[PDB]
């Protein structure tokens, strides 16, 4: 019953871990130096409270998944493997290797079952079997109830949705990153917690941030482009880095995955949803949908996240290539941090101020007998951009209250026009809520295409080899 | 529980199934000061006092140390012997954990340097030339368990007489013996050894003094007159298990050993 | 006899819950990490009060509940419920699912009856039957004895009470949120105890509030306006928010629960009327009304609410899209930080100042010549507004004095016009009640409207299904 | 003989409660989070006392009472319930509903004969029955011994006390709140030790007292009037609120109970009578009125009262819907904090000084960590009109000092008249009044008709139509 995780004995992680998971026992196992633990560690947990919420002698259909880590569970698992990925021929191969391994010294895994469903399907690709198919999510043709995505970013989320509930699916899950910071349309920003950085197409030349890279330089007084530029503004293309490991997105698609409360799916047949989440810790949510037939209730078009702890947004000023520009970065504060800081931003403070009494807050020195130790609450490189962030927000608040309003009217006076005034600063406090305006009525969802075999006779050749043998 | 007094005498029923050794009975000191009854040994529980912290951590970390009260159980005795017999076995109690905690101190933290600890190191737990070996895991002393971690040698790890005791408490006898008990008083060897040496019965069996005394008197009788007399000693004849009763006892200078030992020995 | 909260067990709630609840014995047991863990516990101790209150072998009707609740119950149940929202179809399918699994393991209810009642309605929809329906509260055709209305928010009071008394209905209740703080015409309010933020539409876009959004700006001196405002008051659209959950809600609908203390429903027959309050924890209230045929006495038409803990209403300034705008917002404060508070509130004290004793008093407090923690602390976010309410409340009570009147005049400047003093706050302390003006005659019931049904063939189709399993 | 209340275990109530009742023993026990658990208290004992005092083979009327909690008990009561106000019907149904259940298992305190009772004055709403009435206080015709008022403001006591003194009472109780603070004429006033505001509708938008309302959208000039008032006096509607519950009362009535210690009534027949309080606490009395046939003695027509802790009634300067008023209010004070103060006001103090000193006084007073002053003796929301009305009374005193005067003498200028803004009652201390003594007004409301309706019959009808 207790659960194991690959997990240094003394971390802080560890602490975190439990009061998001209250149901089980966490106990720390480490035998490898991976450089994401942290981020494998959620995953594991993740999939184990979703198998205890689930009806048993029921199949499963799961997206873009690699068949190896499904091989010792008790439940049943359609998995959907398209080739359209530079890592899936290492997949295939290690998949087919370990069940090889494997025949004649488990008892009852089904293990006879897969190797002859791996053996049809690689005689005719276009074949569809229970364990191992070959399609995509839009061209599978197997029925099912259960759905279940993992990380995953390369899709339409109304699209897919719409296609699964044809088949039947009355329930979905979603497991990944937090999709927030890209509905306030950032330039940069990090998850301390999981040592995952993330930066735009335009900025990946700067000097003083996450994800980046420059080269020292003398500096003219004189340079000309063909470009004449002007206008900073976000692109499509975002760059991702967790650990050591980098994955390329794109901002509509992570978009599509913020989903409202209430929405409607109408077509040639209609449906009524709904979103949900269970768990949410420091950046990884988990979300349930559930899918009806019919068309009830109404739509309001609105998303609500709930923040159990600090999220900052501010300007920085940085240069980028030998030139100076301007954009804005978010990140994670902690709510400890945030609650003994309200003391002092009740008046002015200059921002060397505020990084010098946060240095002292944050690092204690701790001795167990003869040994000592230096811990820290939050990792120290994201100091000097939060200390000038709380230096604004101080200075913006006090304005409003000298330039005090009448009640009940607006000012619009020597011309009918108003002010408008400047934001430099977007802080949200524990226990606060934040609204955003999305879509909720989806109409359209025709992509016809047609299906090609993503597969090489070499391919084919090494798997069928390996596959044979007199178990 | 309750303590009985029948008419002077003094005799305590061990109905509570706490913690008991043989037939004598733990508490904690501070039980013991709160009762009119025990207040027969209400100095006992004073010493044995100043000697109950719960540990500390950080620079200064030490581990808790619990101290306990023993008395005799189940026997109807006079009150002054109750006094007599708590101190020697709860002395004997207090002891074993001292050697305990000095050796598990030297292995969770540094040796001193400059001291004699170093002739206590840290040996893999496979070699294990050591008959009887201290252990880190259980804390205790043990002879071959597959003690995990590292484990500690040094002196008194080779014989652990301070854990070759705490057994002994089993067979402790309770009941004192009522018998015609003289005794030889001056400056010794000129007539009382000589009851023993020259004068001495059949089945006298000498046990008494250090184990160079129990021997001399063997190799005297034998030389001077003989009666082929043994010769046990009195730490292994109060430890290890008796035999056939002596017909007639001439323990010698068994006034340097406590009252409390001596008549639980008899 | 014990009573089980899905509460932790070092949380401070625990002590207003045993105060609320002293015929109970409450202990915790955590088996979710729910981020509305609160205002869930509230409502599970509420019910097991009013089964216990009322006799057995009574019928009970349920206005819009969740079968499902109450299916493992001594009590005969009557279940009212329509199509009207997105979560009926999910709720009635759980309900048939969970049915069908207990067919052979309990014994004790009468699980073989709501089987068949089941079926029954599925056949045809216009059948009434003892356990289910459904019609809508002036459709239903059963007649009882008890009516219970649970987190109601949707009807109109006066006009279902008096559907529900003509069929021989004595006794009714009510479970929900405090209405005070809606006849104070607020803008934005909040209960801090359940994580629960509302506002209103028209300020979804504010900075420094509990829900709002918005985003970062230059300034943009001078702005076209195709219409005019400056007119800024409240509207009927309001926003809740409870923990994690939206609901849309309605001004005129919420103020018609405000009843009064006597009131009498005079139509085609005539009844006579009370309302009294029994239970309030921070912002819950359980209200009780009983009905009687006939006229007697005579009304006044005022209502009454009794403080226990701190009401406070002031006037702040904000920036709304841009704009500086004023609008009014409410809260609770706890009793002990109001006592603490008398102190230095009888002098001038800048805002500046009462932050900083603020948050020094929430850490310590003097009790009995004694010093203990607070363990009754209140959410960081909210004490700058609180702040500036007692600096306010503080200047206008020394213009008071400074301003002695003679004793039975009234100063009048045929017209007589009298100038009127500037008030900026409102301050309730404990044991303080207030009094308001409301309507308590009501004649005009007449409502002819029709019925119509609102399943579906895909709906119905699958609740047989699963009520075909018989095992 | 223990007896139970329905309090907290660590309220301070408690030593106020066994102080007045020291006859008995108290023993608390919660079960109701009531918002008003102060006041039933009181009124708990308080029957107790007069119980155990009184022949137990004697008759007992009561006058407006619910019948519902007059069921086990061994005496014999004369229940007289109209229909006159929307809690009768509810009151009435639990009554029927009691007896029903409780038939057949405890046969001792005469439960088929109320049973039958009932039914008969059903049958028949006009009759006269022991134990159950439907007329008012004077026109019904049933002759006891002792007759209890509790908690009863709506009937004029010289009138009614004359009815019942002509069928053959000689005894009588009234259990309520003081009626001093009318005689003061004050417009609001307050009961900290029982959580009771009361206020005049004239007063009821103010903004600094314990029952108001105010708003909030304001801060404009002139605001154009028809009628010119320049009058505030008390009138006669007055509200109170007890709680969370809310009645409706009048002046006239309420000081109707104020009686002097001696007064006649006169008529077709002659009786003397006689007032005496029994048990006061912090705002309930019990009197104890006795009748004897003919005339004695003479009248003088006064009024005493005694202050076992301090009163107080002062002028305060508040905003009633944005104007600028100022009315009077009164409250009570403890006897400890009274006597605390007395080295201060040997001076001039100024408001905010004196509130400075209430409060660590209050809230922040220790001797040995045993007893102290429950850390909270006086509530917190009144101690701003307390330290007003000590500052302007040490101000007045002082200046009397200073115009030192002759003896047995008075200077007409035709004599000018000073101000004054703070009356104070210390403890120990006495307040007379003068009021009517002598009463001969024998008017007659004799219109009577029933407030029975059908419905209702066949509901209590059918009630007791099963016996179980
Ligand atoms: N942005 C993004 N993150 C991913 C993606 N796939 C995995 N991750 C995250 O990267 C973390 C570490 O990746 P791994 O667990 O080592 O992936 P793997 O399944 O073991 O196999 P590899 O991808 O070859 O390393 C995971 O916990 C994911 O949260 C992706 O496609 N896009
Ligand atoms: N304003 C408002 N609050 C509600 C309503 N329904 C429930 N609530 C409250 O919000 C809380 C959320 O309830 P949940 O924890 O989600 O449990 P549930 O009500 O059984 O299931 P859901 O349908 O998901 O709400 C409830 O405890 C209620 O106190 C509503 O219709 N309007
Ligand atoms: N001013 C005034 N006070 C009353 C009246 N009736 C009762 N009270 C007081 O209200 C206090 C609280 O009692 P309630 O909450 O009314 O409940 P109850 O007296 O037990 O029974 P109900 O009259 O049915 O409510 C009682 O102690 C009375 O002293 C009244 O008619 N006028
Ligand atoms: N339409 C799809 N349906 C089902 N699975 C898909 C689909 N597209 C991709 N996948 C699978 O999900 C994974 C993502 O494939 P993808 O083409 O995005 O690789 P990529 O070039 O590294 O881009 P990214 O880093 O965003 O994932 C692959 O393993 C793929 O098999
Ligand atoms: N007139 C009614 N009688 C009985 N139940 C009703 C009535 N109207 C609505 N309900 C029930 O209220 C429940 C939820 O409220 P509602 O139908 O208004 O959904 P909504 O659109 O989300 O609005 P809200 O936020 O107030 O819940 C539904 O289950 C519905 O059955
Ligand atoms: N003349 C009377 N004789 C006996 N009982 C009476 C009489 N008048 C009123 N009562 C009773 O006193 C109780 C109080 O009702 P009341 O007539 O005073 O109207 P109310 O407005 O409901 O109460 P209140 O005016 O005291 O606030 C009622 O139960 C009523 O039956
Ligand atoms: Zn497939
Ligand atoms: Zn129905
Ligand atoms: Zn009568």
């Amino acid at each position: 019953d207790p659960v194991y995780v690959d997990i240094d004995a003394d971390s802080a992680f560890l602490k975190a871990l439990q009061r998001a998971y209250p149901m089980f026992e966490v106990e720390p196992r480490q035998v490898t130096p991976n450089d994401a633990a942290n981020a494998r560690a959620f995953s594991h947990l993740a999939i184990k409270l979703i198998e205890q919420e689930i009806d048993p002698d029921s199949t499963i259909l799961d997206i873009g998944s690699a068949p190896a880590r499904r091989m010792m569970s008790d439940r049943k698992y359609h998995c959907v493997c398209p080739m359209r990925s530079a890592e899936d021929p290492e997949r295939l191969a290690n998949y087919a290797r370990k069940l090889a391994s494997a025949a004649g010294k488990v008892l009852d895994r089904n293990i006879s079952g897969k190797i002859g469903d791996l053996q049809a399907v690689m005689a005719v690709p276009d074949t569809e079997t229970p364990t191992f198919c070959l399609h995509t999510d839009v061209s599978c043709r197997q029925r099912a109830d259960v759905a279940i995505y993992q990380d995953v970013y390369a899709v339409h989320a109304p699209t897919s949705l719409y296609h699964q509930a044809i088949k039947g699916v009355r329930l979905a899950y979603w497991v990944g990153f937090d999709t927030t910071p890209f509905m306030y349309n950032a330039m940069a920003g990090a998850y301390p917690s999981y040592s995952t950085n993330w930066a735009d197409e335009q900025v990946l030349k700067a000097k003083n941030i996450g994800l980046c890279s420059t080269d020292l330089t003398e500096g003219r007084r004189g340079k000309l482009s063909i470009m004449r530029g002007k206008k900073l503004e976000p692109c499509d293309r975002v760059l991702f880095s967790v650990g050591s490991t980098l994955y390329p997105e794109s901002r509509k698609l992570l978009k599509s995955w913020h989903l409202p409360s209430v929405f409607h799916l109408k077509g040639k047949l209609s449906f009524t949803c709904r979103c949900d989440t269970v768990v949410s810790c420091e950046g990884y949510v988990v979300k349930r949908i559930t899918m009806s037939p019919g068309l009830y209730g109404k739509t309001t078009g609105y998303a609500v996240t709930h923040h159990a702890d600090g999220f900052l947004m501010c300007k920085t000023t940085d240069t980028v290539d030998g030139e100076r520009v301007s954009f804005s970065v978010c990140t994670y504060v902690p709510a400890t941090i945030c609650d003994q800081m309200t003391g002092i931003l009740a008046t002015e403070v200059t921002p060397e101020d505020a990084q010098k009494l946060l240095v002292g807050l944050n690092q204690r020195i701790v001795v167990n007998g003869r040994t000592q130790r230096n811990t820290n609450t939050m990792k120290n490189y994201m100091i000097p951009v939060v200390a000038q962030a709380f230096s604004k927000w101080a200075k913006e608040c006090r304005k409003d209250m000298e330039d005090e309003k009448l009640l009940g009217v607006r000012e619009r006076t020597c011309l009918w026009a108003f002010k408008k005034q400047k934001t430099h600063t977007v802080y949200k406090r524990p226990d606060t809520q934040s609204i955003q305006k999305v879509q909720a009525e989806f109409d359209s969802f025709v992509v016809p295409s047609l299906w090609s075999s993503g597969l090489s006779i070499p391919l084919r050749t090494r798997i069928k080899w390996l596959l044979s043998k007199v178990p | 529980g309750i303590i009985e007094t029948p008419r002077g005498a003094i005799k305590v029923t061990a109905q509570p199934t706490d913690h008991v050794v043989g037939e004598y009975l733990v508490l904690s000191p501070q039980t013991v000061l709160r009762s009119q009854k025990l207040s027969l040994i209400h100095a006992l529980a004073e010493q044995v006092k100043t000697c109950t912290h719960s540990g500390r951590a950080g620079r200064y970390a030490v581990e808790a140390y619990d101290g306990r009260v023993l008395v005799p159980s189940g026997y109807a005795i006079s009150p002054e012997d109750f006094q007599s017999l708590s101190e020697s076995a709860t002395m004997v109690y207090n002891e074993r954990e001292f050697v305990n905690r000095k050796l598990h101190h030297i292995a969770m933290h540094g040796p001193a340097l400059n001291t004699d600890e170093e002739s206590y190191e840290l040996v893999r737990a496979e070699r294990t030339e050591h008959e009887y070996v201290y252990d880190v895991d259980q804390r205790r002393c043990c002879k071959k368990e597959e003690a995990a971690g590292l484990v500690l040698v040094g002196d008194l790890t080779n014989p652990p007489y301070h854990e070759f005791a705490y057994e002994g408490l089993k067979i402790r006898p309770a009941c004192p013996y009522k018998i015609a008990v003289i005794g030889v008083f001056g400056v010794p060897g000129s007539g009382k050894s000589a009851i023993i040496k020259n004068l001495v019965t059949r089945q006298d069996l000498v046990t008494s003094g250090k184990k160079e005394n129990c021997q001399e008197i063997t190799t005297d009788v034998m030389r001077q007159r003989g009666l082929e007399i043994s010769a046990r000693t009195v730490d292994s004849l109060l430890l290890n298990g008796c035999n056939r009763p002596v017909d007639v006892l001439y323990v010698d200078e068994a006034f340097a050993c406590h009252s409390g030992t001596l008549l639980a020995l008899i």
